[PDB]
This record gives C-alpha cells, structure tokens and sequence, in this order.
C-alpha cells in the first residue's frame, strides 16, 4: 500500500568477446546508431510530433 | 537501463511495421508475405534461395506463390512467422533481439493459444529479456491523445470496436467483425469479371490490391451515385497494368468499399460497420454515451477510402438521437496510429514494471501472458 | 413554483457567494505561500489552477519543501505524460504518510478548483 | 473565542451540509455517496484512485458502483463516513479540525452505539477540542424562531415528529416513521416499469431521483386528479435522458408522492404523515394542543413537493375539530432550516457552557454523550 | 361438464406450448421463431413461401435469417406473434379458436400495453368468446400442489421470484431480473472464441443452444472445479457439428451457467439468483419467512442444468440463519410446469366466473383486463 513505482529498478533489468565488436554491438542500441546529441531536445519535445498535445498547451 | 530502448513491432495481417520506442515513425515497413518458387530452374550457379520474404517477394511476383502467414488476425503458419520476425530483426533493423524488450500487438478477441505461442517463440528462439502483448484498439486511443472514446480499427485482417471511458474499458461492449480489406480485394476481383478482366493468381491479387488502393472511394449516396454512373461516363478512370494493358475501372470504384456498409453483397448477414459502432455504443452505460458519441476514432489502413468519414458521420447521425452531437475523428496519419501510440506506451515510466520478465516466464511457463497482459 | 423559485434564489445567491469569496481569498493566500518557497529556485506561478496542471511545478515545490531528490518528470507534452507527472508527486506524498482523500492525477490535470485547493492546504498542514 | 467559530455539519442520509457558525447559509453542500470502479482498467499511466466520494463521485457515475454509508439514519459503514468527514473538513472547507469545535445533528430515536461511535470518531481521529450532538427537528424550531410548535422533519432517511411547548419537549409524543424520499425513489422506479422504462443499476437511481425532483407534485384530491389524468393528456410532461432519449412520465407525477399519505401502496401497515402528526398532537396534554395546532412546522427536503402544504392543511383540518384554526408554516428555505438552526444554536453565548470538553471525554469514555446533549 | 374445454397456451420467449384443459401434457411444443429467406431465388417451378414459422424454420436454418418476436418477455413484433398464434391454432391444434376460451401467461412486471394488445388481438382478430391472462409463477405454484411457497421461474427471456402465502401474494416482494438463457447463450458464444471456434450467424445460435443444453452443468464449488479442470484432462466432452467437425468444450461447461450466480461475468452489477431469492424472502413479513424457507419451488427451462438444486441450497443456506432448514423442491417436470398449472386453473368450477366475456370487452374495451386479471 505504501511504495513508489518509479524508484524501483525496471523488471527487465534483472538477469571474452572482442572489444571493437562489443563497441559496434552497443553502438547499435541507439535509435540513430550513434550516441545522442547532448544539447538537443528529444523527439517528444519537438513540435513536429504528429500527435496533438494537451489542451492547456493549445490555449498557451 | 535508460540506454536500452524497446522495439515496437506493429504486427498485422497485411503489413509489418517496426521501430524503436520514443520515435514518431517506424523504421521498417514491409508487407508480411512469404513466397516460394513455382517454376523449373535451368540456370545452374545462380543461387540457392528458396524462400522470399518482404519486398524481395513483392518484386519477383512472377515466379513465386505468395502466401500470408496471418489470416483474420490468427497466425496459421508459425514457421513463416519466424521467418518474418528474423527478417525484421536482422535485415531491416540490424539489432540484437537479446538486448531489447519487444512490444507486440494483436486483435482483441483471439484464440488463447496464439498469445502463448507468441510468448514462447519470443522468449525461446530470440532470447529477449522481456516482452509484452497489447491490443491494437487501445494503442490508437493512446495515439489520439484522449483518455475517453470509442476506437474502430479495421485493418487487412480484422475489424474491431472497443469503447473506453476515463481510461476504463468495458469488455462486454467490445465487438469483432471479420470483414476486412482482403474481403474487399476478393469482392473487387469477383466484380471485375463483368467487364472482361480476369485476375486469378496471387500476383494478380496484388495487382487488384494496388488498383483498390489507387482507384476507389466511398459514395455519400449509393443510389444517386449509381444513377450518375449509369447516366454518363464522368465517373470513369484508367489504370495501366504491368503488361502495359489499359483497363477502365468505371462503375466499380464505389461498389467495392460499399460492401463494408452492406455486407449482404458478400453473403454475410452481419451488420455494417456503422451499425456495429452504434451497437457497441448502445451496449455501454447511459451516462457515458454522450462522450463516446463525441470521440469516435477511426484507425487502420482500410479506413482511408476518400469520403468514409462523411458517410460514417451521416449514418451514425441518422441512427443516433437528433439532439446529440456526433463527431468523427480521422487523423491523416491514422494508418500508423496503432504503432505510434504503442511507442508512447513504451516511453512511460510506469510501464517499466509491466514487462513480462524472462525469470517470470521461466517460473510460470507460457501461460503468464493471460494474467500479465490485457 | 414560487417557493421553489425562492429556494433556487437562496441557494443561487448565498451558497455560491460565500463559497466563491472564501475560495478567492484562499487562492490568493496559497499563491503567496507557494511563491515564497518557490522563489529560492527561479520559478514563479501566476495562476494556481493553470500552472499546476503540467505537474512539473508540483514536483519543484515538493523538492524544495522535502529536501531530497524526487524522480525527474516524464519527458513529454501530452495528456498521458501530464497524468504521469502529477502521479509522481502524488506517490511521493504517499511516501511521507500524508493522508490525501479523493485525490487523483486526472482531478489535478482537469483543474478542479476545490481538490487543487485541498491538495495545497494538505501540503501546507504537513510541511509547516 | 470571538474570531473562532465552531463548525456546523448537518449529516442526513441523502446529502451532507457544512459551514461556519454565524453564517446564514452553509458553505459546502454535497451528496453523501461513496463510489468504486467495477470495469477493466487498461490505460497505463492514468493513475490509481481507489474510491470516489462526494460531488465528483456523481460526475463519473457511469463507471462506478455507488454506496450510501447512511441507511435510514443509521451509519452502516463507518469507513465511508470517515471518508466523507475527511473530504468535508479538508477539501471542502480547508480548515484544521483542531481549530474549531464541531456541531452534529442526528435523528431522534436512534441506537445508542451510533452516538457512542460518533463521539469516539470525532475525538480519537480528527482530534477536536469540543463537540455537541443535537436533534434536527429541535434545530428546525430554532430556525423558525418560535418557542412552541410541532416539527415534522422528512429527509432522505427517516421522517419524525416532535412537539415542543415553551421550550419543553415531550419524549413520549415523539413519533418516528421509516418513510422518506428514498422509498419514494424506489416506488417511482417500480411504477415507471409499466410505461416501458427500465432502470436497474445504481447509476440510474440518480436519474430517477432527478426525475422525481423535477416532475412531481402532490394532488389536492387523488381521485379527481386520477379521473382528470385518465380523461385528458394535459398532465403529461417530457424528460430528456442523458443519452438524448425522451420519456413521458404522464400519470405517475402525482402517484409517487401520494405514498406519503397512503403507505399501503408500498405494503406498509403504518399510517400517513398527516395521521402521524395528528396522533403526535393528541398524545400530548389537553391544554397545549391548541398551540400545537397553530404552529405546525415543515422541514426537510422531502417536503419540497408543490402542493404539500395545502394537502397537509386539508387533512389535518379534516382530522381536527372544526372550531380550531389550522395553519401550516413552511418557509421557502425549509431544506436548509436545520443547518440554520444549528448556527443559531452554535453562536449563543450561553451554549459555550454546554460544549463537551476533550478532558471530560478522556475521563468518561464515549459514554459522556448520553449524560449531556439530549 | 357440457362446456367446451378451454385452450391453455404457454407463450414464453423460447418455446410455445399449447394444449387442452384438463390434460396432463401439452399437445404442441415448438420454438417461437419466425424465419425468412435471404438468398437469391432460382429454380422456377417450385412453390415459394413467405416466411417459415416454428419447427419448420428449424429444419431449414441454412437458407433463412432467424428472428424472435419476444425479447425479454416483451412482444417486439406483433405480426410474427399473429403468425405464431395462427400456426398454433390451425396447424398444430387444428381447432376453431371461436369455440374455445383461451388462457394466456405473461411475466409479472411488464408494460400494460402488452396485456392490452394481447386482449385486443384475441378478441378482434381470432374472435375468441372469452380469455384470461395469468402470471407464470402463480401457475407454477398451482402445479406444485402446495398453497404456500416462493416461486423462482426463469425462462428464456426473464427471471422472476414471487412469494405467495396461503393464496395471498405480496406485490412489494416480487422481484424481476433480466438474466435468462439467451444471455447465457451469448456468453457461451463469447467464451467459445478462446478455443478457436467461431459462431456468428443466427443459424449457429441454435447450435450453441444445443451445446449448452447437452454439455453444461453447475459446479458445487467454482474454484475447486477450475483447479480440477486445469489440473488434468478429466473433464472434456466432444460435440459433433452438423458439418462433421468435432469440437472439444472442456473448461467452459461449468463457466456458462456460473453467470447465473455471478452476473458480474456479463458486466452487470445485479445480484445472483440466490441473492435475489433471499432478498425476496427478506422483504416479506417476519412470521411467514419460516414457511417460505421450506417451500422453495424451482420452475422454468433455465433451471434444468444438473447440480442447480444442490448449489442453490448451499448458497441459500449460507445466507439464511442456521436454526432453520432450507428445502429446494425441483420437480422433474419444471420445464412444462407452468402449463400444467394453467390446465388445473382451467379445470376448476369457480374459475368459470372469472372469464372475460366478449360482451364485457365490447362494454369496456381493451382496458378491462387490468380490472379483471390479477
Ligand atoms: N491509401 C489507401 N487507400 C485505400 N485502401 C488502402 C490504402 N492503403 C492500404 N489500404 C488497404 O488497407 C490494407 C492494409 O491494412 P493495414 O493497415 O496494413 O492492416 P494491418 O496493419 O492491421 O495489417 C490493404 O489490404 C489495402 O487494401
Ligand atoms: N426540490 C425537491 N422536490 C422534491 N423532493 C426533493 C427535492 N429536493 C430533494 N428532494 C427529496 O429529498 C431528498 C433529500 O433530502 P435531504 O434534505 O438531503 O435529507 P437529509 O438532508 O435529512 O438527508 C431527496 O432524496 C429527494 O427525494
Ligand atoms: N435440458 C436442458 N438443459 C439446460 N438448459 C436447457 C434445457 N432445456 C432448456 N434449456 C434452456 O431453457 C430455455 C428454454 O426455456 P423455456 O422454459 O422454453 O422458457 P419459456 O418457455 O419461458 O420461453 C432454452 O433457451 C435453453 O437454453
């Protein structure tokens, strides 16, 4: 009854190889196949997101 | 793991779409077809490919027997489905399935073994850390940005109406109709024989599908449109075959989609999509019916015939009481909405506890999906 | 119908007027109290009902009052992300064993005046 | 003391009213219901709300089941009553319960455990400095402003008659009848069936209550009104459901409140309200009856039907001797009268002696309430 | 007796039964369904039929759309009812209606326009000399042979409980629930989708009804039965469809009738049949509850599932006080029991004074029935 969902780690988090091939394996995990731009907003912040926003943003 | 982004795989009878969570558009969209050769091979040394998946089967339609692994939303053949998923993961996206969670979609009313087989295949063959199965109707409501409304989703395989009020879903009001786009394709291929054009194999079925996509619309008034078409030749168009032959579609343009509204053309005695939506609304409670009238949502590729929204609004307004206000909401990108809201579902913080873990699957067998997933 | 009209007059005039005066005064006073604590960071709210919808400022206020680090808000501008951001603050209040009754995320997002005022009053009773 | 004003809370079966002492009207008026969801919850990220109480329980009544904590003036469920009191104190008035004393109202003839549990709850949990419990029909006489008279209070839970002469109340002449607007709503829901309308769920009961509050009246002569309703259609009225459907109540309008005067429509063996008031008058002594004839006071929301006063006066005049003068005093503000009386009782300088202190409760347990109060 | 024997007609939602007075068994039993052709008409030279009525419509379900005139105990379509009555009088019983009085049955709580229309049809069109209208529960108590008891009658359209003590009925204690066999058939159709069997058209409704009648039972303990069914393959039955396919029902057998005791499976918030019977008993007086407890009578086709009596006794005994015993008297004849009672009511000499004469109908009109019956 008294716990916080967000403070807990995600459930799927719970469970030799060449270094360059490991680097190419964990470079492919990003959606753009490269580390994200630091000072760039994500896709949700951008206004070219096709889905309509909340009503208060429309009034603003 | 903030770095790990889940893959959203919108899985339908006609097309398969795939992408990453938090993206506005899927990365890879391709038809879900499997083809095998049907003619003798006399040139040695050309190769040894015996199965064509995706656009490679669509390009070489001449020498293949195209067939669909998914029929009416049910995976009839599972080997071809494994083929499609392998081609999706390795060749279209170039990702390792063992590093990411996978989000999958299905129709509301299904045989119960379909979910168990899907979960078992995704956990054993691909070694995914986690997976989840969602219903395609809820994801359209996620994409529309509203918490309340009725979702009418008609794709290539199945049509279904699901009402949700204030984030709460009524299961007894969910309606499923097996009328879909392949039945419209078969009806078009049947009625095209009146003008002398015969299409009989699978490649010509793809040709008829292209004709239906390019040259079709829904008439606001059926009898007036029929009288206009009989009066003159203003409602005529020309299409060029890959043979270079030119055919004139003529009267049939508004006759193929009309089978959605009058299923008696196809021999089925079921009600139309407008009557199904009205029945699903009227099965709900009295107090919430106005909000469901104000927030009707259209989804799926099959609902992109021109003028379907006006006809739907007119028919529902005729059925509904006069004092109520009727609105039909049809986004211009609705074909991908089932995918898009799904990505939103993978982007939420509270959804990270809703994944079916590999450890939970190992503990509870394949039947964990019934008690974990809606 | 005449006495019915008189009763509707009474419960249209006095019950509305007293409640509206009290809630206007409470709104001004709560706005000043929130602005005093929110001025430590570079944050300021003009309207209590409108600026508290998105749920970010509630998280900032709870972070200032409590003194530890709440989870960062969900990166979005939709209604669902708004509900998530309000629910994070409500769950953090559920940590501190502060008792909230008839309080949901959608009530704050839609902008019900009485429940927002009650939430601010409950926060004031706790953290003073 | 001067700036501190004790809170006045009128707590009937139907609706709860609350405000400050010295005020002419209560600040917060809201129905006393506690609702809980019943359907599926499928949208992830909308938040969890276990219980809905008060006015915003009415707004979302489509997806909720509604329960009344108070039945026939008796608190059957105490947890929901704590929910209602907390919502009253914090969300509605925004006052700390430690700051001000609390004044409560109740029915005359009630079980002792109700009073004991009320005292225990208001001291142990809300931590109030003082509290008093009074009778509603006594406070109605305070609102009227006269020393002597007989009060007939009819709310949503129970009806009761008390006589008071010169500030002295007769306990043996107090009469209690379990016939209120709750049973009238049930009777209207039963008699609406024969016209083809069916209301069964708890959400539709509020619609039936609204229909009763909008389109009901008391006929001065029952048989003549029935003959008029049979002869012509001028008595028919139309109501609009929330889904836009239109119903015609017609003959039922004067048949639902007529069960107050003839309980045999409900199967009850008890007498009518006019006979109950007359019997309560004749249970008193001979000398005061004349004064009790001249100051009959109506109160409660059930007595808001049009034409109730004329019918009551006619029935009492028929029962009483002809040489006496019979008048019925019904102010337009008779729904809130009890609360007004409470404020008038709460602001008296003398009544500051009669508060039950917390120290007295700590000494005497919850049994202190019977020695004080009434 | 020198009097022409009256015809007794039981007119329920599912089946129609008809026979002569004083006979132990009805002569004609047939479903109350009116089918119509839907396909294209070829092969000129064979006779055409306007519509198919009753058992013949069951013989040719493939080429017809099948419809019910009675829905939820209310005659929605009157032309189909006139056709069914004509087929009853002239084809099945092959008697002249103008020579025989007619006894009809109906539900307890229903619109008065139904009674008025049945009286108008049976006097104006069929030209019967006399008629009477009765409540099915009273006839069930007549057939049981006891004067005192409570009757729970559940047909294909409606369920109702009526307590009668020594020939006196309590109108306030009569309860009506709109939960019958057709809702169970729809629920069975919905839950058969999990195993992969699809039944959509009106012709498959009768097949699903046959599956429900042949392979369903009520479990004594629901959770233990679910655990036993999930544990092994001890409980599966095979049914052969009219196309030759064989289906296996398994788990669903005790899940379809369980919705009778838990209506929340269907999304309704109403109580079960055991709680309805217990509430109907509790609405009666204190003195007659002991006699009503020991004289519970079951009637109707829907109470024909195996194990319904033991389960009902267990559920009622749990709610009832421990000091008394509960008897569930379920005759093996309950499906026809109502009609049997009607025959007894048509055999009494004192009942000959209660017939509604044709001269009385000419004197007063169709509204005489409310003054004459019940
Ligand atoms: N632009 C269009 N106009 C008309 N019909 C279309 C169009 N695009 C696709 N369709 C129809 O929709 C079907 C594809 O539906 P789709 O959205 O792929 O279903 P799912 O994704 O559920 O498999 C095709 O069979 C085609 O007939
Ligand atoms: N305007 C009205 N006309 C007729 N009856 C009314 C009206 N308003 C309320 N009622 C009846 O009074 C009931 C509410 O009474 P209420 O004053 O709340 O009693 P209490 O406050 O003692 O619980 C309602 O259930 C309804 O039956
Ligand atoms: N042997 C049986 N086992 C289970 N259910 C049955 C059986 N016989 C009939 N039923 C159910 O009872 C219904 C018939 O009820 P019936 O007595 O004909 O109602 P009514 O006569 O009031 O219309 C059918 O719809 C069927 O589902």
């Amino acid at each position: 009854p008294d716990s916080n969902i967000y403070k807990k780690p995600p459930i799927y988090k719970q469970r030799s190889k060449h270094l360059i091939e490991d680097l190419i394996i964990e470079s492919s995990k990003f959606p753009a196949a490269q580390p994200p731009d630091p000072n760039q907003p994500a896709k949700i912040e951008t206004d070219y997101w096709p889905c309509p926003p909340s009503l208060a943003v429309v009034e603003t | 793991d903030d770095d790990i982004a889940a893959l959203v795989v919108d899985n339908g009878s006609g097309m398969c779409k795939a992408g990453f969570a938090g993206d506005d558009a899927p990365r890879a969209v391709f038809p879900s077809i499997v083809g095998r050769p049907r003619h003798q091979g006399v040139m040695v040394g050309m190769g040894q490919k015996d199965s064509y998946v995706g656009d490679e089967a669509q390009s070489k339609r001449g020498i293949l027997t195209l067939k669909y692994p998914i029929e009416h939303g049910i995976v009839t053949n599972w080997d071809d489905m494994e083929k499609i998923w392998h081609h999706t993961f390795y060749n279209e996206l170039r990702v390792a399935p063992e590093e990411h969670p996978v989000l999958l979609t299905e129709a509301p009313l299904n045989p119960k073994a379909n979910r168990e087989k899907m979960t078992q295949i995704m956990f054993e063959t691909f070694n995914t850390p986690a997976m989840y199965v969602a219903i395609q109707a809820v994801l359209s409501l996620y994409a529309s940005g509203r918490t309340t409304g009725i979702v009418m989703d008609s794709g290539d395989g199945v049509t279904h109406t699901v009402p949700i009020y204030e984030g709460y879903a009524l299961p007894h009001a969910i309606l499923r109709l097996d009328l879909a786009g392949r039945d419209l394709t078969d009806y078009l291929m049947k009625i095209l024989t009146e003008r002398g054009y015969s299409f009989t194999t699978t490649a010509e079925r793809e040709i008829v599908r292209d004709i239906k996509e390019k040259l079709c619309y829904v008439a606001l008034d059926f009898e007036q449109e029929m009288a206009t078409a009989a009066s003159s030749s203003s409602l005529e168009k020309s299409y060029e075959l890959p043979d270079g032959q030119v055919i004139t579609i003529g009267n049939e343009r508004f006759r193929c989609p009309e089978a959605l509204f009058q299923p008696s053309f196809l021999g089925m005695e079921s009600c139309g999509i407008h009557e199904t939506t009205f029945n699903s609304i009227m099965k709900c409670d009295v107090d919430i019916r106005k909000d469901l009238y104000a927030n009707t949502v259209l989804s799926g590729g099959t609902t992109m015939y021109p003028g379907i929204a006006d006809r739907m609004q007119k028919e529902i307004t005729a059925l509904a009481p006069s004092t109520m206000k009727i609105k039909i909401i049809a986004p211009p990108e609705r074909k991908y909405s089932v995918w898009i809201g799904g990505s939103i579902l993978a982007s939420l913080s509270t959804f990270q506890q809703m994944w079916i873990s590999k450890q939970e699957y190992d503990e509870s067998g394949p039947s964990i999906v019934h008690r974990k997933c809606f | 119908d005449n006495d019915n009209s008189s009763a509707r007059l009474f419960e249209r005039s006095r019950i509305k007027a007293l409640a509206d005066e009290r809630e206007v005064v409470q709104k001004k006073t709560f706005t000043k109290w929130v602005n005093s604590h929110l001025a430590r960071v570079s944050c300021r709210i003009t309207d209590l009902y409108k600026d508290l919808r998105d749920g970010r400022m509630l998280i900032k206020l709870l972070e200032v009052l409590s003194g530890e680090m709440l989870p960062k808000p969900t990166k979005g501008k939709m209604r669902i992300h708004c509900l998530e951001n309000v629910d994070k603050a409500l769950q953090f209040l559920k940590e501190q064993r502060v008792h909230l009754e008839n309080m949901g995320s959608h009530d704050i997002v839609d902008g019900n005046h009485r429940l927002v005022l009650g939430l601010i009053w409950t926060i004031i009773l706790r953290f003073q």
